[PDB]
């Protein structure tokens, strides 16, 4: 089975330098690149680096471009972070990322979970919160900036739900199409520059803090948390 | 032998209209 | 071109360089295909050194691949052309057989008059030699061949009669050279032997390939 | 037979010559090409080459998402699951490998490997998700389900041995041409021959369905194509030249079945008329015999493959 | 003292008598043997492109010397008031011969490579090295070369210069245009005969050969007949021009070998034709239809 364990972090003193390592057991680690998304506390998430999968193409986030490095390696597949010079900003819950681009490919599926503690198209939610009864349909709406219309007739919008205490997974690829082992009563939809997401039906399972990302550019930006409860 | 051909010439026009390759597809419209 | 149809590219050529990488294993590869009888020891010869097997071993270190299609051979052309492209076509018989030797040649005269083989050299292989010469003492070969001409308890002039009716087979001589051998079945010399058929081979092409005549 | 085919096409206006270009070449390959099937999707194909390899690629942009080795390298055919999950592929080892390409493991590994058939694997077609149909150069043809994979009915009746198999849309019969000079229609319900047909004088090497499902054309090795109809019970029409010496090695209807692709042993294919029973168009570029040829379910591009280690894509 | 009226009398005539035909034959032989051969690297290019690249360079060089004879010869009798046509003419003339005799020696060194060690070469045989072999054949060519008839210059290839007769600039010509490949082109030649008779007890089918060792054997002779006698005569007229060789009648008959050898060997621009392209029957049935 898929599992991807990170460790490393820990207590950090402010100006200092850690490395964050990452096992990758279970799957072929060297056909798929890698994305370390960070989350700070009480706050969303944010995409910091990437690795592809010949560690051909590396990309980095403005915030820290020139302090972060992101290396793999293959043979024993794992996947190491190096940073330095810290701030008291970098207090997160970093997680590991799998990608994997070809056609028809569902990158951003798999998360991990560690904790580390310091001492651009615009992607929002203005909705902090949607509560409602179960048995009727609930309906998440993201706002961009930009469009995420490709000439292609592709449209690179990332619907996740985060459970509480539990990592992210992949709800919906591409803003039209639902990840593998989904329940069909989640569905989405939406024009070029608008998305909204559908729920037919709540359970215990369902209740979460939802998150709209794009993937049309890097950085990979985030939106905001719908904290769907009953 | 006679009805399957008119058959045959029947059912090539019906469909004569979307033929990629026997019209030549406009490039803006190309694949 | 997207973010993610870049790394889609970058994935293809991944691909392209690990295709490319083997590319000089297959040109340096060396096809040989056996088409060996029941009775003239194919068995006891792999030992040495539709049921279709493939051999590969190194030779000098050069990649030979051996491939035997024993059990079922079909006649159709569709079957024979996946094999034009082998380098040499191996053809084991049994020497000390006498009522086989006439089922064999056809054999090799329906192998070798085969336009799909017309760019593979053929190699001839005569095994159990040993009992060769005891076979030739007991029974004569004038009586199991009236063309024969020569003395026939001459093993010399038996091993060269069987060596021209097996090439007399060859309807045209400038494709590719038609080669031969006599091995008992415990010697273990024989990939010499097929090495230095498979130089030969290789010379021939490089000086067609000269256009030196 | 009271009117033959060209003359109720005889009033039929010529279409007159198609130039047909390549869109994209797509190479990689390191051996000689034996098939390729077009994906549902019409932008996904596959491809088998002699030096025991399968492409999928991705025919818009020319870009390799798929490259799977294979245990035999010698591969005579393949097929794509209608549902797009599963690539199927034989040849000289009497073997039949279903492999899957949806794994959560990331690669592509051999769903199952089906064996019984005497002979070397000659075509496979998917019928569904969980079903192919096969034929052998044991003389025979067999149905599998991949749950389990014994063969659920076995079609027997063929002399020579069979050369390819196409599939009826509706995927209830099929027809199969085998080297006795005969093409047979099966049922894969009932399991057993119905229809046979005997027009031409040497191996069937290829055969493929009419759109409408009503009728099918083959080609052989004597440089001939004929077209028959199943209610018709007879031959229709003969697509055959003079300057033609060549067998055919793989054909293919359009759409509307108005142009008919044949690839040939003289180093190119032609596009015939079917209705008007001539020459329209002549596909030239290949500098080997062209093995597949295969035209998309949209009906806009064309692949084929040759002996060159090259496949062209044609609109 | 020595007159030399006699001897140019004669030798104006002879080169008249010799020259207008060798070149008028050899254009033409050129002409058809580069279209001949400019087929095979259209149609047939994995096979024969290797060898069509230095067939053509070989073609192109003796087209160049065919086309520079009828300038000397014009300038062999009157004078024309420039003195850059003559140093564009001996320049040409010079080069098209030492590269025609540069690519006759890699040719036979590429065949003994090619024989001699069958597998490695075919491996590590394209047309790029050739294209390269050939480029760097022209640079060599050229460089040494230009030095030596920038300092040539009263007529068009007579009475050439004190230092172009001595020995810092006579000694490398006899040893990198006759010594070197001479033996070249017999160790090559004789190495590969040799091998090639060899086959005979690999396997009885050596005959099926036997036009292959006869080109060779044609190669490793009409190479000697039009270069031995041009490099003796220069050799014995490089030996009468630094006080060695001083008699009447007898430097006479040197300038007559000397000028008559010069003149003898423009004729191997006609007989490579026959040497190399004409001995393939390939080239026979595509100039033949
Ligand atoms: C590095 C190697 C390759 C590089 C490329 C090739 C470069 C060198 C090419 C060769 C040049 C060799 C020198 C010139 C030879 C030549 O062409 O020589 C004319 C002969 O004719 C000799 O005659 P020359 O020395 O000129 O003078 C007599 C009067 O010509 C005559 O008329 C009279 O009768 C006589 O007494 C002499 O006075
Ligand atoms: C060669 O030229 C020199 C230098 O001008 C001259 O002295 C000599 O007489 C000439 N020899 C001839 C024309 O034979």
């Amino acid at each position: 089975d898929v599992q991807l364990v990170e460790s490393g972090g820990g207590l950090v003193q402010p100006g200092g330098s850690r490395k964050l390592s990452c096992s990758a057991s279970g799957f072929a680690f060297s056909s798929f690149g890698m994305h370390w998304v960070r989350q700070a506390p009480e706050k969303g998430l944010e995409w910091v680096a990437y690795i592809s999968s010949g560690s051909g193409t590396i990309y980095y986030a403005d915030t820290v471009k020139g302090r972060f490095t992101i290396s793999r390696d293959d043979p024993k597949n794992t996947l190491f972070l190096q940073m330095t010079s810290l701030r008291s900003e970098d207090t997160a819950m970093y997680y590991c990322v799998r990608s994997i681009y070809y056609y028809g490919s569902s990158p951003f599926d798999f998360w991990g979970g560690t904790t580390l503690t310091v001492s651009d198209i615009v992607m929002t939610q203005a909705t902090s919160s949607v509560p409602v009864t179960p048995g009727e349909s609930v309906s998440i709406s993201c706002r961009s900036s930009k469009s995420l219309l490709h000439s292609n007739g592709n449209t690179y919008l990332y619907w996740f739900l985060q459970r509480p205490g539990q990592s992210p997974q992949l709800l919906i690829y591409r803003m039209s199409n639902l990840a593998s082992g989904v329940p069909d009563r989640f569905s989405g939809s939406g024009s070029g520059t608008a998305f909204t997401l559908t729920i037919s039906r709540l359970e215990a399972e369902d209740v979460g803090v939802y998150y709209c990302m794009q993937h049309l550019e890097y950085p990979l930006t985030f939106g905001a948390g719908t904290k769907l409860e009953l | 032998v006679s009805k399957a051909a008119a058959d045959l010439m029947a059912y090539c026009e019906a469909h004569a209209k979307e033929d990629p390759l026997l019209t030549p597809v406009p490039a803006s419209e190309n694949p | 071109v997207s973010a993610e149809d870049k790394a889609a590219a970058e994935r293809s050529k991944e691909i392209d360089k690990c295709l490319s990488r083997e590319k000089t294993y297959v040109k340096r590869l060396v096809k040989i295909l056996l088409l060996g009888a029941d009775n003239s020891g194919k068995s006891t010869f792999l030992k040495q050194m539709k049921g279709i097997h493939e051999y590969d071993f190194e030779i000098k270190n050069v990649p030979f691949k051996m491939v035997d299609v024993g059990g079922q051979r079909s006649e159709r052309k569709r079957w024979f052309e996946c094999f034009d492209s082998v380098t040499s076509i191996l053809f084991l018989v049994d020497s000390s057989d006498f009522n086989r030797l006439t089922e064999s040649l056809n054999d090799f005269e329906t192998i070798v008059n085969n336009r799909v083989f017309s760019n593979v050299s053929i190699i001839l292989f005569l095994n159990k030699t040993d009992l060769l010469e005891e076979k030739v003492q007991i029974v004569s070969i004038k009586d199991y061949f009236l063309e024969f001409e020569g003395d026939p308890h001459c093993l010399r002039d038996v091993q060269k009669f069987l060596v021209e009716c097996f090439r007399n087979k060859r309807r045209d001589q400038q494709q590719k050279p038609l080669y031969h051998h006599f091995t008992t079945a415990i010697n273990t010399e024989n990939a010499r032997l097929i090495f230095r058929d498979v130089k030969d081979t290789i010379l021939h092409d490089n000086l067609k390939q000269l256009m030196l005549q | 037979a009271d009117a033959t085919l060209s003359q109720i096409t005889n009033n039929i206006d010529p279409v007159g010559r198609i130039q047909m270009r390549t869109r994209r070449t797509l190479r990689g390959h390191l051996a000689k090409i034996y098939a390729m099937h077009w994906g549902t999707d019409s932008r996904l194909l596959v491809s088998a080459s002699q030096d025991g390899k399968l492409i999928i690629w991705d025919s818009y942009t020319t870009n390799k998402v798929h490259a799977i080795p294979l245990r035999s390298s010698w591969v005579m055919t393949c097929a794509y699951a209608p549902s797009g999950n599963y690539v199927a592929c034989g040849g000289l080892d009497n073997i039949c490998s279903i492999y899957n390409l949806k794994t959560r493991e990331g690669n592509v590994r051999v769903s199952r490997e089906l064996a019984g058939h005497t002979g070397y694997l000659s075509c496979c077609r998917f019928l569904d998700d969980n079903q192919i149909v096969t034929s052998s150069g044991d003389t025979t043809c067999a149905l599998w389900d991949i749950e389990t994979g014994q063969q659920t009915t076995t079609f027997t009746g063929h002399t020579g041995d069979v050369m390819s198999l196409s599939l009826a849309p509706d995927t209830r019969l099929f027809v199969s041409g085998a080297c006795d000079a005969s093409a047979k229609l099966w049922d894969v319900r009932e399991g057993m021959c119905r229809q046979t047909f005997t027009g031409h004088e040497s191996d069937i090497n290829a055969i493929c369905f009419f759109p409408n499902g009503n009728a099918f054309a083959t080609g052989s090795d004597d440089a001939t194509c004929r077209l028959f109809d199943l209610r018709a019970d007879q031959e229709l029409m003969t697509y055959s030249h003079d300057n033609i010496i060549c067998g055919i090695t793989s054909v293919s209807f359009s759409k509307s079945g108005r142009l008919l692709l044949a690839g040939y042993d003289d180093f190119n294919c032609n596009v015939w008329d079917a209705l008007k029973a001539d020459r329209a168009g002549v596909l030239a570029g290949h500098d080997n015999r062209v093995s597949c040829l295969g035209v998309t379910d949209d009906g806009m591009a064309v692949a084929t493959g040759s002996w060159d280690s090259f496949l062209k894509i044609w609109n | 003292d020595c007159l030399f009226d006699g001897v140019n009398e004669l030798m104006k005539t002879l080169q008249f008598a010799v020259h207008i035909p060798t070149f008028v034959l050899g254009l033409l032989l050129n002409l058809l043997a580069i279209h001949g051969f400019s087929t095979f690297l259209k149609n047939r290019w994995p096979d024969y492109a290797a060898t069509s690249i230095y067939m053509i360079n070989l073609a192109v060089f003796d087209l160049l010397l065919v086309l520079s004879l009828p300038f000397k010869m014009v300038l062999s009798q009157v004078q024309s008031p420039f003195p850059s046509l003559c140093t564009l003419v001996e320049c040409l003339y010079f080069v098209s011969m030492y590269g025609s005799v540069f690519t006759i020696c890699f040719i036979s060194m590429d065949r003994f490579l090619a024989i001699r060690y069958p597998l490695l070469v075919s491996h590590l045989r394209s047309p790029r090295k050739i294209f390269g072999i050939c480029c760097t054949i022209w640079v060599l060519v050229w460089t040494g070369s230009i030095p030596i008839y920038s300092f040539h210059g009263y007529m068009c290839f007579h009475n050439m210069s004190d230092d172009t007769w001595s020995a810092k600039v006579f000694f490398p010509l006899e040893v990198f245009g006759f010594l070197l490949p001479m033996g070249i082109m017999g160790f090559c030649c004789s190495r590969s005969i040799h091998i090639l008779l060899g086959r005979r007890d690999h396997t009885q089918d050596w005959v099926q050969q036997k036009a292959c060792i006869y080109s060779i054997a044609a190669s490793l002779a009409v190479f000697v007949v039009s270069f031995l006698p041009v490099h003796l005569g220069f050799f014995l007229q490089f030996l009468v021009r630094n006080s060695f060789i001083v008699e009447c009648r007898a430097k006479q008959s040197i300038s007559f070998f000397l000028q008559l050898s010069m003149c003898f060997s423009n004729v191997n621009c006609c007989l490579d034709v026959f040497c190399y392209y004409f001995v393939i029957k390939e080239f026979r049935m595509n100039i033949r239809a």
